């Protein structure tokens, strides 16, 4: 690993630590969980909160701030749910097959999201994705690189500078390939698995967009969302 | 995208 | 009081009981109070919740449902904050000079709204209004009639059928005048005081709209509002 | 006013 590759890793890890709270102490400020669509208010606040964190993380990705505000938004909107899916793996547990975020109130199973407007058609591959990603047992350096690579994908709707973004992602994919080779024993096949995860996220992204569209078209449900959520997942 | 633009400084 | 005047009173009282919970048990579902603009999330959820209740109340006001959807919206948008001000008097206490809504968490003083984006320029006449209105010691029949009269004011922006709405309000003002004369001892001067309260609400409405506009123009603050709140107090 | 219209049935 070169010095530049090292600086990139350092800054990305620091960016994640500054935008991911391991105590989940902010969750008490969300609309509380209720166990129709009783879980939608809590989920909406959680997702809205997470979007703000993803934005914070993205702004510290090297090269992202130099992009056009339009490109930044285009990348953010299209990849938001994928980054949320990726970052949520940190709270996911193989023992409980659930997201454990501090207290008993914030221990989320698959049934909770069902009570929030989404179906098993999304949640079944989601949990399967979470299990597979957890089994990869990523270093924090790798998990953090994966989120940055995902966010800087040039193949998103609305992007204008495809070459400048593909270059940034390549430079990031380079770092990831090098790190695994030098710092991760028995990771000879790990990189290919991680790229496959990015492909999994596209299908999950697609299914979420369909189910979100179903949800956002009903005013009684869309009124439970936050302005930020409506703006990020909206078609405007 | 007024919120996003604000959050992106 | 005639039978028709009596039926109107009955239906309005029942409408209020169905849309005003004396236990305030729903308040636990709001984003919790935090004691900048730390109180804005709780206030936003409280106001949003109250708007839904005001809508429920309005739909049961005799003649309101027969109005145009546009007129219903025009009346609702322009008078929403005034009805909220009126209905909040039920939780207001002269002992504490505050709104007491169940537990210690939901005991709101003037400083709480200050921590929610509004200034003393609105809150000082508001509390003064609350004190004066409480001192009138309205019967439930009167307090309920006042909200209905306020809501059916023809002198609002965006209204189209001024004659049909003024007629409904007149018919309501008739009921109020009769009720006070027949059912309220020493209320010889009460009706004039209540009409003066409607005039007070206009000034309070005006000041709120200015301070809301200041708040809604800042995305970091407007993102803390609810879709319903944005829609009702919005200029669209 | 899609929310208001919905809430007004
Ligand atoms: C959001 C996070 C966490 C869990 C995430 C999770 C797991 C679920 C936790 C909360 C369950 C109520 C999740 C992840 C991806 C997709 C989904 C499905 C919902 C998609 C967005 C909803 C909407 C905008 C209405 O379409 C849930 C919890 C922590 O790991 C922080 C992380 O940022
Ligand atoms: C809303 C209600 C209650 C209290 C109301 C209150 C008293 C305050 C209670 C909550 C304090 C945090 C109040 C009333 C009128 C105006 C204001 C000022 C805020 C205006 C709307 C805010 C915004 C849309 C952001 O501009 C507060 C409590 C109960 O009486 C139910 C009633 O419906």
């Amino acid at each position: 690993l070169s010095d530049e590759q090292m600086q990139i890793i350092n800054s990305l890890v620091e960016a994640h630590h500054k935008t991911y709270d391991d105590s989940y102490s902010d969750f008490v400020r969300f609309r509380p969980p209720v166990r129709r669509l009783s879980m939608l208010p809590h989920l909406a606040d959680l997702v809205s909160y997470s979007i703000q964190k993803v934005i914070g993380f993205a702004k510290m990705i090297p090269g992202f701030r130099d992009l056009t505000a339009e490109d930044q938004i285009a990348l953010l909107k299209s990849s938001a749910i994928e980054i949320i899916m990726l970052r949520s793996n940190q709270s996911f547990s193989l023992e409980d097959m659930s997201w454990s975020c501090g207290g008993p109130d914030f221990k989320y199973c698959i049934n909770d999201v069902t009570k929030a407007g989404h179906t098993l058609e999304l949640l079944e591959p989601l949990v399967k994705f979470q299990v597979g990603l957890k089994k990869l047992k990523l270093h924090e350096e790798e998990h953090v690189l994966l989120m940055a690579i995902c966010l800087l994908s040039p193949d998103r709707p609305g992007v204008q500078d495809h070459v400048r973004i593909e270059a940034l992602q390549d430079r990031l994919c380079d770092v990831l390939q090098a790190y695994i080779r030098i710092q991760h024993p028995g990771g000879r096949l790990l990189y290919a698995k991680m790229i496959q995860k990015l492909a999994d996220l596209r299908s999950l992204n697609e299914e979420h967009s369909k189910q979100y569209r179903s949800l956002s078209f009903q005013p009684e449900h869309s009124m439970q969302l936050t302005p930020l959520v409506l703006e990020v997942f909206g078609s405007e | 995208h007024k919120i996003l633009h604000r959050l992106l400084q």
